[PDB]
């Protein structure tokens, strides 16, 4: 029963672009089957893959069919070829890697915003604030009047678009005061405050 | 590292890789294709922890219906909102903030998964944000 290689698990192949998180472990798999046994070989982009190519190399295992990368980095992203072959033919599949790194913090403001403020009564000022976060971001700013009085909170009505500045329109003496841009993720909260003066 | 949280991503789904797409009629199901032009999706956070998604194009809100069932309506209602968590694998997770022990995802097939079927270590509530450009 001699015969040209032939995907034994095309399940386990159907899934082409596989896109993991920085530090997993990466499997390729390409199950295959013929008489006399097919040989494996593994490309990137094309050409063919060294153990040189990446930092710690690559693990095969060729009862599993398998390409094996461990802690993956934004440099392994690229194209896996798996060449199967023997003497009645040859056969291939192509996987696409894509790695992205995540951060587990809590929202990072920059130092500096906002920044304080001062104007005379009557005058116009903007408060920015910028925000660094992976796990989606939550912002809202404050005025101390701890008594708080929440300013603009965003959502799907003050979209995120337009919440990085706040605009405090004919100042009066009341709006002197602490202002603080807060911003929360499921990971923790961070705050910067900035005062605001009001001249005669 | 590389992005930022107020542009527009595309989620993909680990369980047959697909992304998460809202049609403009209001389907939601995944596809692998990363040039469609439904998968572009927003996300934005009503609260701490809690987000709404919204399918750009479709200009539709992701929302889970109380049989479990996905699907994306114009006008955003308390069905439109989800706990996004980081999980220690580091992909996310959204579970609905109104039916509680219901999350976001996809079946191998491509199709959504009842909310009423997924669990916490299924392969199938599996998301990883990625950019949606190039």
């Amino acid at each position: 029963n001699k015969r040209a290689p032939y995907w034994t698990n095309t399940e386990k192949m159907e899934k082409r672009l596989h896109a993991v998180p920085a530090a997993n472990t990466v499997k390729f798999r390409c199950p295959a089957g013929g008489n006399p046994m097919p040989t494996m070989r593994w490309l990137k982009n094309g050409k063919e893959f060294k153990q040189e190519h990446r930092i710690g190399g690559y693990k095969v295992r060729n009862q599993h069919w398998s390409l094996i990368m461990e802690s993956v980095v934004p440099s392994d992203k690229g194209n896996y070829t798996c060449v199967v072959e023997n003497e009645y033919g040859s056969i291939n599949h192509t996987y696409h890697l894509d790695v992205v790194e995540r951060s587990r913090h809590r929202p990072i403001l920059q130092a500096g915003l906002p920044a304080n403020a001062s104007t005379v009564v009557g005058g116009d000022v903007e408060f920015v604030c910028k925000v660094y976060s992976d796990a989606q971001p939550h912002i809202q700013w404050i005025k101390h009047v701890p008594y708080l009085k929440v300013l603009k909170a965003a959502g799907v009505n003050t979209t995120d678009k337009e919440i990085e500045v706040l605009y405090i329109r004919n100042v009066t003496f009341e709006d002197a005061g602490e202002y603080t841009c807060l911003a929360g993720n499921s990971i923790g909260i961070s705050f910067h405050s900035a005062w605001l003066t009001v001249l005669p | 590292p590389p992005g930022h949280f107020k542009d527009p991503k595309r989620l993909y789904c680990k369980n047959g890789g697909f992304f998460l797409r809202i049609h403009p009629d209001g389907r939601v199901d995944g596809v692998r294709e990363k040039s469609d032009p439904h998968i572009k999706l927003q996300l934005q956070a009503e609260e701490r922890g809690v987000v709404s998604i919204k399918g750009v194009s479709a200009n539709r809100y992701l929302a889970m219906k109380e049989d479990g069932r996905l699907l994306a309506s114009k006008s955003v209602t308390d069905e439109c909102f989800f706990f996004e968590r980081l999980e220690s694998n580091n992909y996310n997770t959204y579970r609905s903030r109104k039916y509680t022990s219901w999350y976001v995802a996809l079946k191998r097939t491509g199709q959504y998964k009842l909310g009423s079927k997924t669990g916490p270590g299924q392969k199938a509530i599996l998301f990883l944000p990625m950019s949606a450009k190039s």
